[PDB]
RNA sequence: CGGGGAAUCAGGGUUCGAUUCCGGAGAGGGAGCCUGAGAAACGGCUACCACAUCCAAGGAAGGCAGCAGGCGCGCAAAUUACCCACUCCCGACCCGGGGAGGUAGUGACGAAAAAUAACAAUACAGGACUCUUUCGAGGCCCUGUAAUUGGAAUGAGUCCACUUUAAAUCCUUUAACGAGGAUCCAUUGGAGGGCAAGUCUGGUGCCAGCAGCCGCGGUAAUUCCAGCUCCAAUAGCGUAUAUU
């Protein structure tokens, strides 16, 4: 079994470090290659510009078509898809827009029907997409 | 113009009025222009008062975008057998 | 550098379960009986409560004849007998765990103004703890939180500038009055 | 359970309901569109 | 940048600490000095590098990781305000100076208290109690609901006067006006399970969409979208990310 004595210390605190290495949400965090892969870079949120209109097909027992778009990110020109939230508003995002991007909630995970899409559009030339739906604010350009 | 929904297929029903929350496609002859482009929609209500009543973008000119206008028929079904029917009017 | 201190605290904890049918059933009860205003003066309360009840817990595990153990547990029991819960007779740290959250909203300004009479209900209570019309010895009290302790819960009185009190009716009694 | 097994009694149900055969007169028609048989004329002998 | 320390936490622990206190380091990058008790000083000097200002083209001048302000970067952060009266420091000094500091402005970072209504009579609706076979009838019974009626009590506001203060502002204190809910009107998320609260009504019809997960939509949609009703927290409440 274990190592058990009282001189034993620097051994159980080396398989300590050496085991937690095997660990995949603490290697996710300290390998510090899943925050230099990351799109948003440790960000909450991030802001693109609309490169194109895209919609993801559905999976399998869903059968829909969601409407997503190619954004590209301000800050390092990384290409991500993004999911416009509610029905009726893709026609708010025009093309060539600043937008305000946000995670979709499963930290990195593919969430839901889309598949492969795991950010989601908060505001568009800042103005929030909620006000827009819901007819209380007006989009400028 | 001619109002259209602003979907991603081919065929465009004709919309004969507008709505005040669905976004549409305004297709009319006009002198070709290249996107982007801000558009606006004025109306003369009473003295020449211009009254702006919908705006938006320039999208894509072509004149192979068809639009369809559509009647539908009404009926009321007054014999009603399995998987048959007598209608009338 | 400024000349400022920021210590500050919260005073209540939201329960773990959100959504369960005792726990909302229970406070819902407190808030009837006790006439309060949402769910967080029942936490605060309970968090008050847990307060004390962790010192006594700390205070047990130590020997009885332990200086501090004496000094905080006789100082803890002469505050909670001065509050208006513990009795002068169960005057013992053993006891001080045998408490009620009740035990401390029975003694809110709002639930002593009910209890002895000055209004003639605990919604009633309150409005005329807000509206400047009780007063504790002198001072014209205004919070419905204020705990009355038990030399102060003799004298409660009407607050002698309100109409119920010394004179001087409000707008409402000269405005009509004045009417013709 | 009860929103369930209603649904499951409404799939048995529209289970039931999905079910000369038509496949073998869907076989007919696809040798006369095939031009193998120019028209079906009648049936001479039931056996 | 380290520590004092922060958040969580039964016990053990996990994570954080740029950040007002202490110690360190640097004033765009390196380097070398002057003076002085104390500096390798940059609101001092001399060079090279990189930027960059005024030219009469001969030359001259730089250094906001000080206070306010701008650009730029961004998901992300305030006034080119007022004063040395407080706290202390500097000098030749009971006197002068101080963007140290104080004070107001922006501020839903976060924290504490706390309004948005209280009582009575009626008018219905139920619940028990008594009398009545029942239907029904009463109560000095209870519980609800009433753009119902009655009065009283108030603060948000507008405004005087005082106080506050360096001069103000604010809080506190007084006169004056100031409240019937059909507004001086509370929001934000939700109603398939987890998970509290509808198999309610209409629209769209495996479309649009919803949905963290499981899943729903293919016509009686318990899940979409509205209305009504209802639930949760409540001047707050959603989402995203990090961490426990």
């Amino acid at each position: 079994g274990k190592c058990r004595g009282l001189r034993t210390a620097r051994k159980l605190r080396s398989h300590r470090r050496d085991q937690k290495w095997h660990d995949k949400q603490y290697k996710k965090a300290h390998l510090g290659t899943a925050l230099k892969a990351n799109p948003f870079g440790g960000a909450s949120h991030a802001k693109g510009i609309v490169l194109e209109k895209v919609g993801v097909e559905a999976k399998q027992p869903n059968s829909a078509i969601r409407k997503c778009v190619r954004v590209q990110l301000i800050k390092n020109g990384k290409k991500i898809t993004a999911f416009v939230p509610n029905d009726g508003c893709l026609n708010f995002i025009e093309e060539n827009d600043e937008v305000l991007v946000a995670g979709f909630g499963r930290k990195g995970h593919a969430v839901g029907d889309i598949p492969g899409v795991r950010f989601k559009v908060v505001k568009v030339a800042n103005v929030s997409l909620l006000a827009l739906y819901k007819g209380k604010k007006e989009r400028p350009r | 113009p001619l109002f259209s929904q602003h979907t991603a297929a081919d065929k465009h029903k004709l919309q004969r009025f507008l709505t005040a929350d669905m976004a549409l496609v305004a297709t009319v002859y006009a002198p070709i222009t290249f996107p982007p482009a801000s558009v606006l929609l004025f109306k003369q209500k009473s003295n020449g008062m211009h009254s702006l009543i919908a705006t938006g973008h320039l999208m894509s000119v072509d004149p192979d975008r068809m639009v369809i206008k559509r009647v539908v028929l009404s009926g009321h079904p007054f014999k009603i057998f399995t998987k048959m029917a007598v209608v009338r009017y | 550098p400024v000349a400022r201190s920021w210590v500050c605290r919260k005073t209540y904890v939201t329960p773990r379960r959100p959504f369960e049918k005792s726990r909302l059933d229970q406070e819902l009860k407190l808030i009837g009986e006790y006439g309060l205003r949402n769910k967080r003066e029942v936490w605060r309360v309970k968090f008050t409560l847990a307060k004390i009840r962790k010192a006594a817990r700390e205070l047990l595990t130590l020997d009885e004849k332990d200086p501090r153990r004496l000094f905080e547990g006789n100082a803890l029991l002469r505050r909670l007998v001065r509050i208006g819960v513990l009795d002068e007779g169960k005057m013992k740290l053993d006891y001080i765990l045998g408490l009620k959250i009740e035990d401390f909203l029975e003694r809110r300004l709002q639930t002593q103004v009910f209890k002895l009479g000055l209004a003639k209900s605990i919604h009633h209570a309150r409005v005329l703890i807000r509206q400047r019309h009780i007063r504790v010895r002198k001072q014209v009290v205004n919070i419905p939180s204020f705990i009355v302790r038990l030399d102060s819960q003799k004298h409660i009185d009407f607050s002698l500038r309100s109409p119920y009190g010394g004179g001087r009716p409000g707008r409402v009694k000269r405005k009509n009055a004045k009417k013709g | 359970h009860a929103y369930s097994e209603e649904r499951r009694s409404a799939r048995l149900h529209e289970k039931k309901e999905h079910s000369v055969d038509p496949k073998t007169r869907l076989l007919m028609y696809k040798m006369v569109n095939s031009g193998m048989l120019e028209t079906i004329t009648g049936c001479i002998s039931t056996g």
